[PDB]
């Protein structure tokens, strides 16, 4: 039952800048099984990252994702207006699936 | 070009059951593709519902009994359909309800882990008010 | 029973891997390109074998430590819960690394025998 | 205190695509080794896809470079495009063919060029086409799109077994589900090296010497919900089919070149009647209700059939071939919703024939001399579903063609070919 | 020389294998088909060689016995009477058994390894 | 990297020998022949590397003794002042010499071998 | 003699008269394309460069 | 087809200096040909008297000093050029000298050792009478 945890709950930036996002996991998942997802108020979440560092057809290449033991990050660079809103975390080693808390960016 | 559309806002009172569907478009089969039912209630996190995958239905510990999910695979006339079942509704269940449907045809993915999976895509999601 | 362990435990599985092993006029274009492609890859396969010291072998044992940060799990549950397809999918990314440091220990142990020998 | 281990040999595999080779009994497939061998795959399940399998294109690949191969060397027919002085045949020497066949007269290039032949011949009225609307001039169906050569006489045209073998390195999986509609899980699996044997045979609206269905009739297609998808029917009982031509051809060859032979139709020796097939009325009825009662589980509409909408002869007429001959046959009386006894389609003759779609041009098939008598199992049909509006009460389906891949992918929706990846690493006490 | 003392005695051929063992721009399709096949039979007979654990040696010692019924023989009869082609023809309706033994002897001594240094 | 080594003397090359070593649809008549050409030389090599006893080994030492007619220099300018390509083509006149000695020796030490397990 | 520069000259060569291009079937699938007019601008074709 | 081409007999007399030439037709260039120098007593033995190779002169130890040796590669109308400057001559330098060129662009070669090399093609020789 691996709970993740966020922990800049709140964040602001200017367009242009750099955003680190970093989730810790109860256990280590060796197996990079972590998920980064982008919500927009009033839409629902898109998927963005999967094995920690696995890009999606169309995602743009400025998001990346590194992965080791119980630390997770997130990385966006040359931020633009469309990177807004909560970003989620989630874990799909073991049963069930778990969530992040999420942290709000812009 | 996978587009899941879901049913309307509904507003329910405590004790009643409720019928949410999910039409795939773009879903050639539910055969290999996993369907995935989460829950996000205002102003929190998502939490997971259930699932079917490969005609098998499942539900977590928190909502065994209560749960349904059903699914039928491609018609003449309509896509692929997925469906939760809620019964016995309480003054906690009021959330967005989200249908979700990921690939599991390649093995080799990175998309699902023997069951768990990921969501690659998702529905509008629908509102549900007790 | 070529691949006849697919669905068996590695436990099982791991004993008499030598099925496979021994199961790896005018013609056209395309059979010769296959026999040829068919070559260079049983030969890419004994080329990564002997570079750590496993030219000959169907079980091959090394000096390289296993990192718990490659994979925790017990060697129970990986041995006796599991099939060969699912471990080799979840560390699928650490491959590369372990085989870079079979390769140095192998260069290792090579340098080390001819300096031991010199005394 | 554990250390890495190698392990060569790990039943490991990936869905991959290579060359195949190709076993029987430039180009060629000249193994005679098929001898089949299968290993099952307990407790494995492995995903189908038959509509993203590279074996349909392989084999069409295949049947095209050989199809071309075959007509290489033989006859070239540049010298018949020529302006023709076609009139009514003479056979006085259901129904007859007197209005099929035209007697035409025309010139040819003698093995000296300086000399000219004037020569005769009989050509069925599909392969000729009219100059001028109200005259006696007449020209080749083809003169106007491509170069024909003749089938040359060696060619035999029947199909013979093909078996795909894959190379060392790879594997081919097969699903046993004895309900399969190509896609999805399967949870009985086995392993070949060589598939069984596929006859490449060629039909348009009804697939002919194929496999039967273990259990019950499938039906099969990419997209249900998709009007331009056609469906795959197949049946688990053949239908007999027994097609004849009862005209006595006479084949007479003319000298057109250094060595160049043109067989040609002298003359109808006797027994002047169309060609037809011969179907039974009972066994298509039951056939044709088995399929509308599978096809209710889809459709949840009355289900009645038609014939095809419009078209050529190409795309509206079953066409076949045997003995060398090739057949269009009118199934309309199949397809139209009291098929008593026997049922009789008529059934027209080509020469002049496009057996692929930019292959080969097209090939001029000579004539044989007696009487061509062929029998045949019908074990599939090739739908296609007329698109609705929304407020009909029943949905029409019409026997249709289209790709001849749709005539393979019925035989090759249970393999897949996977690639072995023999090289595992685990942790093990030993040093 | 090459396939010299092909009428000699097992003996005295014995001696001297490593002779016969070294000698074992539009080309042309039968060039390649030639050249491609030669390299496929060199690497049938190493893959047999390996299976055995004698992957790079001319005269290898392994650990099968030698049953009578293959051939009952005394040992000085083999090697200073016969030669290596009636040697060959004589024992040729065992040589698959021998084959099959010598791999499994192969497998039970590298697993057998394994389990002496996990002790 | 690839070939970096070339222009540093043969003590500081002879520990980096693994890269090398590492690094060594109608495709048209060209590639093929030259695919077949690439294998036939790996083979080859390694070839000569079996009939030695170095089948899979970089660093391979020997029981040849070292004739002083052959190279007649110190050990220190050897592997301090010189670079391979210098002193290959210093000894180029002995090679196939000393080939054939490393052959025999290997020879006598199998049959040696079997007399050591004969007894 | 081959003279390699370091700074490269550029030039700008056209066509300016508006050929039409039709076709004659010479054949079986055979056909054959020509110059069946010209029009527009009738200058001879140039190539521009800085001096 | 390698000539080299020489200057005349000069007579000289202590304490002068000589210049002597030689014009190498068929040597495409001096960076893959080498250009040594050597000596012929009357009556004696062959001695090394310098070198050019790779744009480098260099003389031995007896004639450092006072030995200078140029070269200029091929031009326009002229093929490539190997110059000997002597200085400060003595009766024991009356002598016949000797161009040699020796191909280089072979590193596998058996003509040259690292710098010391054969002498593949020579001159006709100057006599020089001090
Ligand atoms: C190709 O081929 C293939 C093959 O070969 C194919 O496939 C296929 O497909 C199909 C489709 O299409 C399929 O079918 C499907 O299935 C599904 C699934 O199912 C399953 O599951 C279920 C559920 O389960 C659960 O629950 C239960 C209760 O009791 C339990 O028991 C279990 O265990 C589970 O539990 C779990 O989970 C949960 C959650 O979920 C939780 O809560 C708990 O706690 C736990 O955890 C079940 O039930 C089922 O069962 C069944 O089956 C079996 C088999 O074996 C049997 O045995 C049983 O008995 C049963 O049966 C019965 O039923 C049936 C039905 O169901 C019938 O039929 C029979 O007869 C009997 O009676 C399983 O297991 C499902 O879901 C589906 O169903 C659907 O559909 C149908 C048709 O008919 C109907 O009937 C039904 O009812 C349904 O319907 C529904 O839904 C839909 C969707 O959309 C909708 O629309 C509609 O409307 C409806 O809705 C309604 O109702 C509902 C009810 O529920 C409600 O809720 C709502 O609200 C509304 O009202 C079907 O069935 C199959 O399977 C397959 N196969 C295989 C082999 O797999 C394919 O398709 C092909 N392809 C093509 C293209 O063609
Ligand atoms: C392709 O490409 C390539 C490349 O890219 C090219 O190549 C080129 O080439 C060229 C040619 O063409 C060249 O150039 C040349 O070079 C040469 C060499 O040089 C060198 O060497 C020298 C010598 O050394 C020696 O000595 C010294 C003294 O001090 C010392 O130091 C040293 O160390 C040495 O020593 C040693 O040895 C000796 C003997 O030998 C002994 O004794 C001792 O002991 C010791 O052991 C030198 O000097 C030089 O140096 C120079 O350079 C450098 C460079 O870096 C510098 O740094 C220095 O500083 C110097 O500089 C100076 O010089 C120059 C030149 O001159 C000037 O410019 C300046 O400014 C200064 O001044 C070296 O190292 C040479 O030899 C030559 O020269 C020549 O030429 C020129 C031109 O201009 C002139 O000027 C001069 O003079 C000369 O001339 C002469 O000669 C000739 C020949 O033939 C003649 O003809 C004439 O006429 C003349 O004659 C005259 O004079 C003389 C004088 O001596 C006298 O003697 C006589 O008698 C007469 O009068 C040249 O320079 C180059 O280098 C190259 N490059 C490279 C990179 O390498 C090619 O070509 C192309 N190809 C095509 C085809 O195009
Ligand atoms: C679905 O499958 C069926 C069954 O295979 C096919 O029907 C068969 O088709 C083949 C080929 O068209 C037929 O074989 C041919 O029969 C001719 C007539 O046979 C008479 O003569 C023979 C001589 O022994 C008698 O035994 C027989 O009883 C008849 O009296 C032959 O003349 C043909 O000979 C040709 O092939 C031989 C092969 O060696 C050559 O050497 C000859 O030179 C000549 O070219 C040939 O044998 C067979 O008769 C058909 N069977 C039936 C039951 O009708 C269908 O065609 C197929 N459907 C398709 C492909 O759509
Ligand atoms: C099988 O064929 C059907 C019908 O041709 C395909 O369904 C079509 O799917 C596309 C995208 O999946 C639908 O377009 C989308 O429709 C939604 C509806 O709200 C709209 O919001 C989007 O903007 C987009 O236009 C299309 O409507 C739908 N057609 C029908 C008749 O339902 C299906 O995708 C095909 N399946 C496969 C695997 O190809
Ligand atoms: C480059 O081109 C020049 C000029 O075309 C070549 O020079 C020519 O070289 C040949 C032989 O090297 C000379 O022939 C010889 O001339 C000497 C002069 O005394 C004579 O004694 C010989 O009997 C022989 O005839 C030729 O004269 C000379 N021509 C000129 C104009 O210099 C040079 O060889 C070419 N280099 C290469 C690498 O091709
Ligand atoms: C672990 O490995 C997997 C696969 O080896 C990586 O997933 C790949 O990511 C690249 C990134 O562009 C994609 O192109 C591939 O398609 C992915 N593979 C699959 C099978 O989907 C993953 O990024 C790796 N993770 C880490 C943390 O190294
Ligand atoms: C085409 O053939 C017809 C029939 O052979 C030719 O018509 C004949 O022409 C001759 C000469 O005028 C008449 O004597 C006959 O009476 C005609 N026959 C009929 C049935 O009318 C016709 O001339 C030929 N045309 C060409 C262009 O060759
Ligand atoms: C097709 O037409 C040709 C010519 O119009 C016919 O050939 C002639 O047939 C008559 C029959 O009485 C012979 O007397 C002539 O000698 C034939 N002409 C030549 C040039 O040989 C032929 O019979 C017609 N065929 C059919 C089937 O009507
Ligand atoms: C061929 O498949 C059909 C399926 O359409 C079989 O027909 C069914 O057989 C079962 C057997 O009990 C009956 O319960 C169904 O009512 C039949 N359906 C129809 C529409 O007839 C048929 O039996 C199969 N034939 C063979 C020889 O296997
Ligand atoms: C195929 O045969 C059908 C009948 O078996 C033909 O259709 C008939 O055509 C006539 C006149 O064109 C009509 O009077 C009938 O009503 C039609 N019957 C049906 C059932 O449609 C059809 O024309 C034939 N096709 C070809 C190409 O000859
Ligand atoms: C080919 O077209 C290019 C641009 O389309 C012409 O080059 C430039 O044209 C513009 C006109 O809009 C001038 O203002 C520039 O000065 C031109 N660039 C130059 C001359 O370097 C070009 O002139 C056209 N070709 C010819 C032959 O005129
Ligand atoms: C498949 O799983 C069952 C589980 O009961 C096991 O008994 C059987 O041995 C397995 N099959 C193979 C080939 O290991
Ligand atoms: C057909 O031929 C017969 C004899 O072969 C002849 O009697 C008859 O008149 C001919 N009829 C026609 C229409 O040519
Ligand atoms: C799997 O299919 C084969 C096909 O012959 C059959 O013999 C076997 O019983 C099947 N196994 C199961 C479990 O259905
Ligand atoms: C052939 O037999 C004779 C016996 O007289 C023997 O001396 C000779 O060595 C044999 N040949 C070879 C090549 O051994
Ligand atoms: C090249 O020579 C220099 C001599 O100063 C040495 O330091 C350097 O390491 C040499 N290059 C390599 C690649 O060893």
């Amino acid at each position: 039952d691996i709970q993740m945890t966020q922990s800049p709950s709140t964040l602001s930036a200017s367009i242009g800048d750099t955003v680190r996002i970093s989730c810790r996991a109860s256990q280590s998942i060796t197996g990079n099984w972590v998920a980064w997802y982008q919500q927009r108020p009033g839409k629902a979440p898109r998927l963005l990252i999967y094995r920690g560092a696995a890009l999606l057809g169309g995602v743009p290449s400025r998001f990346s994702g590194s992965a080791a033991g119980t630390d997770f990050t997130l990385t966006i660079g040359n931020l633009q207006a469309e990177d807004f809103g909560t970003f989620y975390c989630q874990q799909y080693d073991t049963y069930p699936g778990t969530f992040g808390q999420g942290t709000k960016v812009e | 070009q996978i587009h899941l559309v879901q049913s309307g806002t509904e507003v329910k009172k405590p004790g009643s059951s409720v019928t949410v569907s999910c039409k795939a478009y773009g879903v050639n089969t539910f055969g290999l593709y996993a369907v995935n039912w989460v829950r996000q209630a205002p102003g929190q996190s998502l939490e997971y519902i259930g699932q079917i995958w490969r005609w098998k239905s499942s539900a977590s510990h928190h909502f065994r009994g209560r749960v349904l999910i059903s699914a039928v695979d491609l018609t003449g006339s309509s896509p692929p359909i997925s469906s939760l079942e809620i019964k016995d509704l309480t003054s906690d269940d009021t959330a967005v309800y989200f249908c979700t449907t990921t690939s599991t045809y390649d093995k080799w993915s990175g998309l699902h882990h023997d069951g768990v999976m990921a969501f690659s895509s998702w529905g509008q999601g629908t509102l549900i008010s007790v | 029973g070529f691949l006849g362990a697919a669905g068996s435990t590695m436990g099982a599985a791991s004993i008499t891997l030598t099925v496979q092993a021994r199961q790896l006029t005018v013609w056209g274009i395309k059979q010769l390109q296959a026999r040829v492609l068919a070559v260079e890859r049983y030969l890419k396969d004994q080329k990564f074998l002997g570079l750590w010291g496993c030219s000959g072998k169907i079980i091959c044992c090394t000096n390289v430590p296993w990192n718990s940060t490659w994979s925790n799990k017990s060697y129970e549950e990986i041995w006796n819960n599991m099939t060969w397809i699912e471990w080799e999918k979840e560390i699928s990314n650490y491959t590369n690394r372990i085989y870079d440091l079979l390769t140095e220990s192998q260069n290792q142990q090579e340098r080390n025998e001819k300096d031991l020998l010199e005394l | 205190n554990l250390w890495v281990t190698v392990y060569y040999g790990v039943p490991v595999w990936r869905d991959a695509d290579t060359t195949l080779f190709c076993a029987s009994d430039t180009h060629a497939c000249v193994p005679t080794d098929p001898n089949p061998q299968e290993i099952p795959l307990e407790n494995v399940t492995e995903n189908f896809n038959m509509w993203k399998n590279n074996m349909v294109e392989q084999m069409q690949e295949d049947v095209i470079s050989l199809w071309d191969q075959s007509l290489k060397p033989c006859v070239k027919l540049t010298p018949l495009c020529v302006t023709l002085n076609c009139t009514k045949a003479n056979l006085t020497h259901i129904g007859n063919i007197t209005d099929e066949v035209k007697n035409c007269t025309f010139n040819m290039t003698t093995e000296i060029r300086d000399k000219q032949q004037k020569v005769h011949a009989l050509f069925y009225a599909l392969d000729i086409v009219q100059m001028k609307e109200n005259g006696s001039e007449y020209r080749l169906i083809s003169c106007n799109t491509s170069v024909i050569k003749q089938a040359c006489p060696k060619i035999s045209f029947d199909p013979i077994p093909i078996h795909y073998c894959a190379p060392a390195g790879y594997a081919i999986l097969k699903c046993n589900d004895k309900k399969f509609n190509g896609t999805g899980p399967c949870k009985n699996v086995s392993t070949v090296q060589c598939t069984h044997g596929i006859k490449p045979v060629v039909s348009t609206q009804l697939l002919l010497n194929g496999s039967l269905a273990e259990e019950e009739i499938i039906i099969r297609s990419e997209n249900l919900t998709n009007n331009a998808k056609n469906i795959i029917v197949h049946l688990n009982k053949s239908v007999s089919i027994s097609c004849t031509r009862p005209s006595n051809n006479t084949r007479t060859s003319i000298r057109i070149g250094p060595g160049q032979m043109f067989y040609r139709t002298g003359d109808i020796i006797g027994d002047i009647r169309k060609a037809y097939c011969e179907l039974n009325g009972t066994e298509w009825n039951e056939t044709l209700n088995k399929v509308t009662e599978k096809l209710k589980e889809h459709f949840n509409k009355t289900i009645v059939f038609q014939p095809p909408s419009g078209g050529d002869l190409e795309t509206t007429m079953h066409h076949f071939n045997c003995r060398g001959e090739f057949f269009y046959c009118n199934t309309t009386k199949l397809f139209n919703t009291e098929f008593n006894g026997t049922i009789i389609l008529p059934c027209r003759i080509k020469q002049i024939v496009n057996m692929w779609q930019g292959v080969g041009q097209a090939m001029y098939a000579p004539p044989i001399s007696g009487i061509i008598n062929c029998t045949s199992n019908i074990t599939g049909i090739i739908l296609t579903r007329d698109g609705g509006n929304g407020n009909t009460t029943d949905e029409t389906f019409r026997p249709g063609g289209g790709n001849i891949k749709d005539n393979w992918r019925s035989e090759l929706y249970k393999y897949k070919v996977v690639q072995i990846e023999p090289l595992g690493i685990a942790p093990t006490r030993c040093k």
